[PDB]
């Protein structure tokens, strides 16, 4: 346990544990040759102070005097300093215990697989599944023994990737995110022997996971066992965990590129190519797409069946759109649902919502195999469509410098006279905090309408506008931080500041205005780093 | 400008910032060990700072039983005995000697004489150590992988008020706790508590009241209140009420006694303000009124007093013949009246266990605080006492003075209740910056109070007459303390050299954590903020994002340490509404009285013509108008710091994506053919020229050639005759940084192309024309490319792979020892047995790899051949070496081998064989290239010394048919006598240039010859360089210039990416969304300017492509770009730099806004709009929406795929606990935490736990069952106990417990 | 909460709900 | 040999990092600990003996068996394991020879060729 | 009064 | 910590078979006296 093994250099790594045995012995055979020797009274009994001492140290080491060791100035650990920390019991013997059969690789998004296929390097793949590979090539008869089989995979050579891609079929391994929060981080994937050397994710289920693709190591697992292969297919499966185990929320939802695909599939005008022109079938929509006679802003009828009673719905020629239609064809067939809840926008509430109704009334597989239909799609009308963030994109509101001179001289009105602080909060919380949410309200106002072109069709909507609606990533306050007012930034000890800080992202901030906003970002960051350890330390008291 | 500009004019964008020109990025620790080491004559010696004081305070010595002195004289600097190109290969300490000079004396002689037989010093002199002196960049090259020290910012010395938060309080009153902080020494704390207590919590030990500690002094008693309290003008019995008082604090206070004026009356009963009765008082001579009784009468009052103030009568005997409470109720709540009590109860408070003395407390107490040996409070904690608290002059003393606490308490007494602002703990200025100067410097003291000790310990048995010199003093513990300095100090844990930014941003980096200051854990989010005295002197925006936050941030480009420590940022000094040019770095304490407006301010010709210019005050930021302001900002990029002005845009992105984009961009490894972005920032020309790595024209002459390993340079226009002649740049060939990447230069000066002094002649690592180049600007389109980018995931183009744009080295250099171990002495020979020849393949006769030869990971690298002895004779092993005939061998193998990665190529193999038997057999063939090299470049460097020297030679003689008689080199061969002795004292101090460059060269091929230094244990040590050529494979962390990192996604060919209108296919098709979520619409904007660049590059190259160097495209550059027009003929060679896109150096605040980018798009034949229309790749088809098709700065940050991929099925397990090793070092597993057991706990998945946790990893004897299940075919498995629960057992079987299993 | 079936005996119903609640930490405050 | 004796043991707890965290004893590794893999090659070659040595005569194949140990780890000698069959002599080493030169053949040293590195 | 040290007591 | 199957999910499933196992066993057991 405590072990002396000669490290590299000849320097011997002796545990903790071994410098306070022998000084514990030390002090037993020093109280033994003065208890022999009739020393005095007043230092055998000090020898055996010494000697308890040295046996509480040799325990706890935290009680006394925190003995040091001879050669180190660090605290040596004993029996109860190990228990104590994450190195013994609680995290690095027992709980934490370093599993082998494991991988850590950079992930990447795997839109091309399924929700139920992670993407698993070939160089990883052999180094986890050895033993499975080995069982692979001596049932098949490829490799007469072991020892020819771990010869055979350690050159990689060509005919054990035709096995490792044979065993590799339905052995889900244990996708491991670096920070877990719930039973969803730790997700089994049927793996796919991609190229390169990083797993290809699935862009559904990283939402799930926590983890995005800037950057995240998703150690893999591989299950042994013929229960722990098939315990990851039940229950650990992408499939089977769709809904959260927070709340009834699908976690599968769309974070970023599916939602922006859908809302820009489902976002109807008025005015567009081909209006009224009612198709035929789904397939219609996209033979006169592709002729150049039918847009896809969502302004065209077709036919399309919703299925809301009872038994089979008959093909009624719905007045819908053909966006919401290439959505609506990847709904399942079942009553309740339908082109009904495709009729909306179609944000990220709203198609969570959707993947939350689908399987409320649908089936898991119908509403994976959706999750996976609506994720291709989503892609394929997300790129085609052309969602780029320019500078026009961000329209700074034309009704802004006015609103801000108005305000900076209502400010300085009530200043002249002067209580100093009942005037600042009138010219920081009126002044600046108020009228903050005008300006960002009035360019919410000026990027909602659609800019009509002078052939009576409106020229698009702006990107950014679009990701902020559909929930992808954008929001009120973050619009208002990049085109609005920014707000005013937070103190060290939480006061808002009172200068004016009349500016965005957009336009060029001075160095006083991003002084003060690093000041007030600087608190949420360390808030994301310093709160998170409360955070894990709450998780780690209500799992116990 | 300067031979680095001219080839890459970048258009700049700020409106007129010339207030300072930045120092030097490195300057901070070069000026700091420039004050530790002064390193020149005797004159130049005379330094208050740096090891020099802590020397002679700590080198001069005495002995109370023998009278020895030993007198410090002056330490003499010399040279370090290996140099830095020498000693980063050697791997050994680049240190100098330090010599001291000694003087013992035995004058002091008995018998009342003061001169004795050997009263004459002896001049002695000792060896005391080797001291890392900083190399010219910055990296104090302790052994391989130089490691920089980072800058600590610790609590500066000096009293301090920290006014508590309500947190620890009674109800909701606050605490006030004044604490002085000592430089060396034991903490003072003078806080209060909810009784209205002063109590000094001497190191936040005890509680023992202020009483004892006044008393300690010896000012408490009678003469503590005399400062407190005073004498009251009052009087005696007599007729009416009559007293000689004077109304002076009456006001705004109740009348409780009728004391109203003597003739008339005054102090009616209202007593409202007694803004008349004060008037009235003043002007009737004297406030004379008749009118208490329960006061304090505690003032100064032994025949009719007595000790204490409590009465609680009406003045019997004759009286003995609301904003200060403080010290009356501290002196009765003490229960020590007398200072031996005092002395008695420190002692008890700082030793309770030992029993406290008379004497022996005193001392305790004077030791403590009244000496200077051990209560070393520095000069700088002196002055910020003297600046908080008002004080005499006292830079000279050290410890607390007596006088200095009687007025700490006082402050103390009147900050309780308003009377000036309490000291905040969490200042800048209040928070001293220590670098590796004054950090080597306290260590050294240490160190040398230790040697002191051993010193005065050992000489009290070697008598001083007639001993040998420096027989006493030892030298241990002086080079011990500064080899733990630089071994396993988390000051000098590691230095980040990824690249030029990051060594610039490693050196300028104060760490907050380490030795002397709060730890990781200690910082709290206190610390972890930023102050607004951090404005201009620390960086708000780059710090690290991990744990660490707040606690590593780097200072500013602008900001300075100045000599007590504090950071002094540059201020632009501003008169009466003219702003002058004179500039002074104002330090965080003097900033907040002088009033600062911020730059970027619309300036007249003559003055600011604003009238509302913004700036802060003190901290606070506000409206200052155009008068009352005496500092201005020198530059608005003085905020940031090193790495983070290098963000273009910085002012567009959000505070918080740019601490991600500032900190990548210190993480970027060095790309081949890396050029500068084309919208990057001017500061990136200055932090690649003050940067390592990068070769400077020291001279002004023209180079003469350049062949890659080195450049050539001639003296200068006007050069001394033998001052040094040419200065050759031996370039830094492909070397491994300290973090396993590749350092190359290459030559950007021309054959025969003059460069001034003060130049970048050859680039670094990323580096490309002398401006700094973190990476290659690839065309970027940010739009969600079929999900490929869904998440922060980056698409990729093959073209970005193709053309090899975003490759690095990233040589790995792995280490290999030949230890004799204890069972016969290892060998490194050819190969060990049972082993195919396959492997054994690029192996010479040494066993190592062939230099140059491509090595597949696992194969073997160099053959360890360690004998051992017999091992473990099993029965079918027997039986089938019997069978096949062969010998079991009694040597194990244990040849090193290349982890899985793609490294393959092998650059450099150095061999490192002992002393004492080097090149007997092994490794004969490297060390015989190596000295064949050695001497073919001293042999060139001879040849090109003869070149010029021959040139200078009849340069001088053709103006004092010499064609005919070319060896009149030596010789004038006529009359003349002058000339020809001048000629021949050059050639004679040329001739001494050569042969002390052959001495150095043949010490350097003896010290090779006679064995380099190795460790103690292994005998011969091979480093094989081996380099990789990572291309961008999917995963690996390729992280824009703003913060938009993300992992690489799948390589598209150059076929399917998005085709723009020009037919130009995207190289990288990020994600937009990124926008919206983090506010970094800088990047958006970055990517605009570097599409406009992209366009005028592409139709300047156009241009010169139809005619080159055409009387029109001069035209355009001008029109485009005023420093362009240069004479030179470069205009060719800066339009096949341009082509690749214009470059821009746009400030950090003071760039280019919308209208600026929206005119460049204008005038550089781009859509007014910003994006581009941009075809599909895959399917194809015109976008129906504008598209961003920029050109994007990204990084090839260090975070790769090949070094962060990992998988181990089952590797080496460790020994406490017998599980699989962490991390990727030795095939290590995914450790399974607690937090990630939970996930399967919470999961209906136990059977995974029951073998995840219990046979996967600590099962010794269920691993090997399961893995031999596995390959039968059999997924089953068993295990009962595992080796965690067995350890855990017999830990606490080891107590007194029983833990003990049972049924 | 995993599906819209009911709870089947088994699950580790704390260690689910502990998930949940700690799921929100990190971006609390 | 004075010098590199082990002047001092370093601390098997000290810290690798930065922080406290991942001490030097958690990334020592086991020069003693069986790795799985060589397990592996135990067991097959517990069956690849089984199997060669069927094909011996039963007799024969129990002495050769009884030379080395299969199941019984007690490693006779030449003449303890000649005992238990016949008269002790060199009858036992010549048959054991002869077992020895008969499965060296391409057919019966076929999956030992590899086996043997 | 409590020292907690053996070296304090001994002293 | 002691390593054996969790008495939760796939664990709690075969601990209920183990205990069922039991009483089947302790039945067999009361039926042979
Ligand atoms: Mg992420």
């Amino acid at each position: 346990l405590r072990p002396l093994v000669p490290l590299d250099g000849g320097r011997f790594a002796t545990s903790d544990l071994n410098d306070l045995y022998r000084r514990v012995i030390n002090r037993n055979n020093r109280l033994k040759r003065l208890i022999e020797l009739r020393a005095p009274d007043i230092i055998i009994r000090n020898e055996k102070r010494m000697l308890q001492e040295s046996v509480d140290a040799l325990f706890d080491n935290g009680r006394r005097g925190r003995v040091i060791t001879g050669a180190n100035k660090r605290p040596l650990k004993s029996l109860a300093d190990m228990l104590k920390g994450k190195q013994g019991r609680f995290r690095q013997n027992l709980l934490g215990k370093r599993v082998d059969y494991s991988g850590r690789s950079v992930i990447v998004v795997g839109p091309e697989l399924k929700l139920h296929e992670c993407g698993l390097p070939k160089k990883m793949a052999l180094e986890l599944f050895k033993p499975f590979i080995y069982a692979r090539l001596d049932a098949k008869g490829l490799s007469g023994t072991v020892k020819q089989s771990k010869r055979m995979v350690e050159r990689e050579q060509p005919q054990v990737w035709d096995i490792l891609e044979e065993v590799i079929r339905e052995h889900p391994v244990l996708l491991n995110r670096a920070p877990t929060l719930h039973r969803l981080g730790i997700q089994a994937f049927e793996p796919k022997l991609i190229e390169g050397k990083a797993i290809q994710l699935h862009p559904l289920v990283c939402a799930a996971f926590n983890a995005d693709f800037d950057g995240d190591q998703m150690a893999v697992h591989v299950p042994l066992s013929l229960e722990a292969q098939l315990e990851a297919r039940v229950l650990m499966m992408s499939t089977n965990n769709i809904l959260s185990p927070a709340n009834g929320r699908p976690i599968i939802v769309p974070s970023q590129d599916i939602v922006l695909g859908l809302y820009y599939l489902s976002v109807a005008r008025d005015g567009e190519p081909g209006e009224g022109k009612i198709f035929a079938d789904l397939g219609e929509i996209e033979a006169a797409m592709d002729a150049g006679v039918v847009s896809l802003h969502a302004k065209i009828k077709a036919r399309h069946t919703e299925m809301t009673p009872e038994g089979v719905l008959l093909r009624k020629v719905i007045d819908t759109t053909p966006g919401r239609m290439k959505i609506a064809a990847l709904l399942p067939h079942h009553p309740q649902i339908g082109h009904r809840l495709i009729e909306k926008a179609l944000t990220k509430k709203e198609i969570g919502n959707l993947i939350d109704i689908v399987y409320r009334h649908c089936g898991q597989k119908a509403t994976v195999i959706f999750a996976d239909k609506v994720m291709g799609l989503g892609f394929k009308e997300a790129a085609k469509a052309g969602i780029s963030f320019g500078k026009d994109d961000i329209i700074i509101p034309v009704r802004k410098t006015a609103i801000v001179e108005e305000t900076r001289k209502l400010a300085e009105e009530y200043e002249q006279q002067y209580i100093t602080k009942g005037e600042k909060y009138n010219k920081v919380v009126d002044a600046w905090a108020k009228a903050t949410d005008r300006v960002a309200d009035e360019m919410m106002a000026e990027l909602q309408m659609k800019h009509k072109d002078e052939n009576g069709r409106e020229k698009e909507i702006n990107a950014i506008y679009m990701m902020a609606h559909s929930g992808a990533r954008g929001s009120q306050a973050q619009m208002k931080q990049l085109g609005g007012m920014r707000g005013l930034m937070a103190k060290p000890s939480g006061e808002i500041i009172e200068t004016p800080i009349v500016s965005n992202f957009k336009e060029g901030l001075t160095v006083q205005e991003y002084f003060n906003s690093t000041h007030g970002a600087r608190k949420g960051l360390a808030d994301t780093a310093l709160k998170t350890a409360n955070s894990g330390y709450l998780t780690r008291r209500l799992v116990d | 400008q300067s031979f680095t500009g001219k080839k890459r004019i970048r258009k700049s964008f700020g409106r007129i910032p010339e207030a300072v020109q930045m120092p030097n990025l490195i300057e901070v620790q070069r000026s700091s060990y420039e004050q530790f080491l002064q390193r020149e004559t005797r004159p130049g010696l005379r330094r208050d700072e740096g090891v020099e004081a802590v020397f002679k305070s700590v080198f001069p010595i005495k002995d109370f039983n023998e009278r020895a002195v030993l007198e410090y004289v002056s330490y003499e600097f010399e040279e370090p005995k290996y140099d830095v190109e020498e000693c980063i290969q050697r791997d050994m300490t680049f240190a100098a000697p330090l010599k001291v000079k000694l003087r013992l004396i035995v004058f002091e002689t008995e018998e009342e004489t003061g001169a004795r037989s050997v009263k004459d010093i002896k001049e002695q002199d000792v060896y005391m150590g080797d001291i890392p002196l900083m190399t010219d960049k910055g990296t104090f090259i302790v052994n391989g992988t130089e490691r920089v020290i980072v800058s600590q910012m610790h609590r500066s010395p000096g009293v301090f008020f920290d006014h508590d938060k309500g947190k620890t309080h009674a109800s909701g009153k606050l605490l006030f706790a004044a604490r002085v902080i000592p430089y060396r020494g034991s903490w003072l704390d003078f806080e209060f508590d909810a009784k209205d207590i002063v109590y000094v919590r001497i190191d936040r030990r005890r509680k023992l009241p202020a009483t004892t500690f006044l008393y300690a002094l010896g000012m408490d008693g009678e003469e503590i209140l005399t400062t407190f309290y005073d004498v009251v003008p009052f009087e005696k019995r007599s007729g009416g009420w009559a007293t000689p008082y004077k109304p002076e604090r009456w006001r705004g206070v109740k009348p409780e006694f009728p004391l109203v004026d003597a003739d008339t009356g005054e102090e009616v009963a209202p007593a409202g303000t007694k803004i008349t009765a004060r008037q009235a008082k003043k002007f009737a001579d004297g406030g004379l009124k008749t009118l208490l009784t329960g006061r304090y009468l505690a003032r100064d009052a032994e025949i009719y007093a007595e000790a204490g103030d409590e009465l609680d009568v009406t003045s019997i005997q004759a009286l003995a013949d609301t904003v200060g409470a403080y010290m009356r109720n501290t002196l009765r709540v003490d229960k020590n009246a007398i200072r031996e009590d005092a002395l008695f109860d420190i002692y008890r408070v700082m030793r309770p266990g030992e029993p406290p003395t008379v004497e022996a407390a005193e001392a305790m107490f004077k030791s403590l605080f009244f000496d200077a040996e051990r209560y070393d409070l520095s000069s700088v904690g002196r002055v910020k006492m003297n600046m908080r608290l008002e004080q005499d002059v006292s830079d000279e003393v050290r410890i607390l003075r007596k006088e200095d606490v009687l007025a700490v308490l006082k402050v103390l007494v009147g900050l309780r209740d308003g009377r000036g602002e309490i000291d905040d703990i969490d200042n800048l200025g209040n928070r001293r910056v220590r670098s590796v100067g004054e950090l080597l410097e306290n260590q050294y003291r240490v160190g040398l109070l230790r040697m002191e000790r051993a010193i005065k310990e050992r000489m009290s048995s070697v008598d001083i007459d007639t001993v040998m010199p420096h027989d006493l003093i030892n030298a241990k513990p002086a080079a011990a303390a500064v080899r733990e300095f630089f071994g396993s100090s988390q000051l000098s844990q590691f230095m980040d050299q990824t690249n030029p930014l990051s060594e610039i941003t490693h050196k300028r980096r104060l760490s907050a954590l380490g030795p002397g200051g709060l730890t990781r854990e200690r910082a709290g989010f206190e610390v972890r903020d930023v102050h607004p005295t951090h404005y201009g002197r620390i960086c708000p925006i780059e710090t690290p994002e991990g744990p660490n936050i707040g606690l590593i941030n780097s200072l500013a480009t602008h900001a300075r340490v100045n000599k007590y420590g504090f950071i002094e940022s540059p201020y632009r000094r501003v008169k009466d509404g003219k702003p002058q040019d004179e500039v002074v770095y104002m330090s965080a304490m003097e900033e907040s009285k002088h009033v600062i407006a911020q730059s970027n301010i619309k300036v007249a010709e003559g003055e600011i013509v604003e009238d509302l210019v913004p700036g802060r005050i003190n901290g606070e930021p506000t409206l200052l108008q155009k008068e009352t302001v005496d500092l201005m900002d020198v530059s608005p990029r003085q905020v940031v710091s090193v790495a983070a002005a290098l963000i273009p845009f910085l002012e567009n992105d959000d505070a918080n994506r740019a601490l991600m984009g500032s900190n990548m961009q210190r993480q970027a490894v060095p790309l081949v053919q890396s050029d500068a972005p084309l919208v990057g920032t001017g500061m990136e020309a200055v932090v690649a020229r003050d940067s390592g790595a990068v070769v400077i024209a020291k001279r002004t002459g023209v180079v003469e050639q350049i062949d890659g390993t080195r450049i050539v340079i001639r003296a200068t226009e006007e050069t001394d005759p033998a001052r040094s002649g040419v200065d050759i740049y031996r370039m830094s060939k492909f070397q491994r940084s300290n973090q396993s990447t590749c350092i190359n230069q290459r030559p950007l000066v021309k054959v025969g192309d003059r460069i001034v002094a003060g130049d970048i002649i050859a680039d670094g690592p990323s580096t490309e024309l002398g401006e700094l180049a973190l990476g290659r600007n690839a065309l970027v389109a940010f739009m969600p490319w079929n999900g490929y980018n869904f998440e922060d995931s980056i698409l990729i183009s093959e073209r970005i792979v193709r053309d090899d744009v975003f490759t690095s080295i990233h040589i790995e250099e792995f280490e290999v020892m030949a230890r004799d171990t204890k069972l016969g002495p290892e060998e490194i020979t050819r190969d060990i047995p049972n082993v195919g020849e396959e492997a054994l393949r690029n192996l010479d006769e040494a066993g190592i790899v062939a230099i140059g030869a491509e090595v597949q990971p696992g194969d073997i690298l160099v053959g360890k051949v360690t004998p051992k002895g017999e091992s473990p004779m099993t029965p079918e092993e027997k039986l089938l070496r019997a069978i096949f005939g062969e010998k079991a061998s009694d040597v194990r193998d244990t040849s090193l081998r290349l982890p899985p990665g793609v490294a393959g190529t092998i650059v450099d193999v150095r061999v490192f064989n002992r002393h004492g038997v080097d090149k007997d057999e092994r490794a004969l063939a490297i060390e015989r290239a190596e000295i064949d090299r050695l001497g073919k470049d001293r042999d060139d460097e001879f040849a090109i010394l003869n070149r010029n020297i021959s040139g200078r030679l009849k340069e001088l003689l053709i103006g004092k048919l010499a064609q005919v008689a070319s060896g009149l080199w030596w010789q004038i061969a006529l009359e003349d006598e002058k000339a020809m002795g001048e000629l021949e004292s050059l050639r004679r101090l040329f001739d001494e240039n050569r042969k002390r460059l052959d001495r150095r060269f043949e010490d350097k091929v003896d010290k090779l010859q006679r064995g380099d230094e190795l460790p103690p244990g292994v005998m011969k040590m091979v480093k094989v360089f081996v380099a990789v050529k990572r291309k961008l494979q999917p995963g690996d962390k390729m992280a824009g210039r703003h913060g938009n990192k993300g992992v690489i996604s799948r390589i598209l060919p150059i076929e399917d990416m998005p085709f723009l209108a020009d037919g130009t296919h995207v190289d990288v098709v990020l994600n937009p969304l990124g926008v919206p979520s983090r506010m970094n619409v800088g990047q958006i904007f970055e990517t605009h300017l570097g599409w406009a660049c992209a366009n005028l590059g592409k139709q300047i190259t156009n241009l010169l492509e139809d005619w080159q160097q055409g009387g029109q495209k001069q035209a355009l550059v001008e029109r485009l770009t005023e420093e362009l027009p240069d004479t030179e003929e470069g205009l060719v060679e800066l339009a096949r730099n341009l082509g690749k896109g214009v470059p821009i150096a746009t400030p950090v605040f003071d760039g280019a806004r919308m209208d600026d980018i929206e005119g460049h798009l204008e005038m550089a034949g781009v859509n007014k709009s910003g994006q581009s229309i941009l075809f599909d790749g895959l399917t194809g088809e015109q976008f129906k929406r504008p598209v961003t098709v920029g050109y994007i700065y990204m990084l090839k940050l260090h975070h790769l795929v090949d070094d962060k991929i990992h998988a181990r099925s089952i590797g080496p397990y460790s020994l406490v606990t017998q599980q699989p090793l962490g991390g990727k070092a030795q095939f290590g597993g995914q450790r399974f935490g607690e937090m990630e057991v939970w996930a399967l706990e919470a999961y209906g998945a136990a059977y995974t736990l029951q073998e995840m946790l219990t046979v996967k990893s600590d099962d010794v004897a269920g691993r090997t069952k399961v893995y031999e299940s596995i390959v039968r075919g059999d997924d089953t498995f068993e295990a009962g106990i595992p080796e965690s629960f067995n350890v855990l057992v017999k830990e606490m079987r080891s107590l007194g417990l029983n833990v003990e299993l049972e049924n | 909460l995993a599906r819209g079936t009911p709870v089947n005996i088994g699950e580790a119903v704390g260690v689910i709900a502990a998930q949940s609640i700690g799921e929100p930490g990190t971006q609390l405050t | 040999k004075v010098l590199k004796i082990a002047k001092e043991p370093i601390s098997l707890e000290t810290p690798i990092g930065d922080e406290e965290d991942s001490h030097l004893g958690d990334f020592i590794e086991d020069k003693n600990a069986i790795l799985p893999i060589d397990a592996a090659i135990q067991s097959n070659l517990r069956e690849t003996t089984t199997r060669v040595l069927a094909s011996l005569t039963p007799r024969e194949e129990r002495v050769l068996r009884m030379r080395f140990g299969i199941g019984m780890n007690t490693d006779h000698t030449l003449e303890e394991v000649g005992q238990q069959f016949s008269v002790t002599r060199e009858r036992i080493r010549q048959i054991e020879a002869k077992a020895l030169r008969k499965l060296k053949h391409p057919s019966r040293s076929r999956k030992l060729r590899s086996f043997l590195d | 009064d409590r020292t907690d040290d053996p070296v304090r007591m001994y002293l | 910590i002691v390593g054996r199957l969790i008495p939760a999910g796939t664990g709690s499933y075969l601990r209920s078979l183990q205990r069922v196992a039991a009483k089947r066993d302790e039945q067999l057991a009361q039926q042979r006296e």
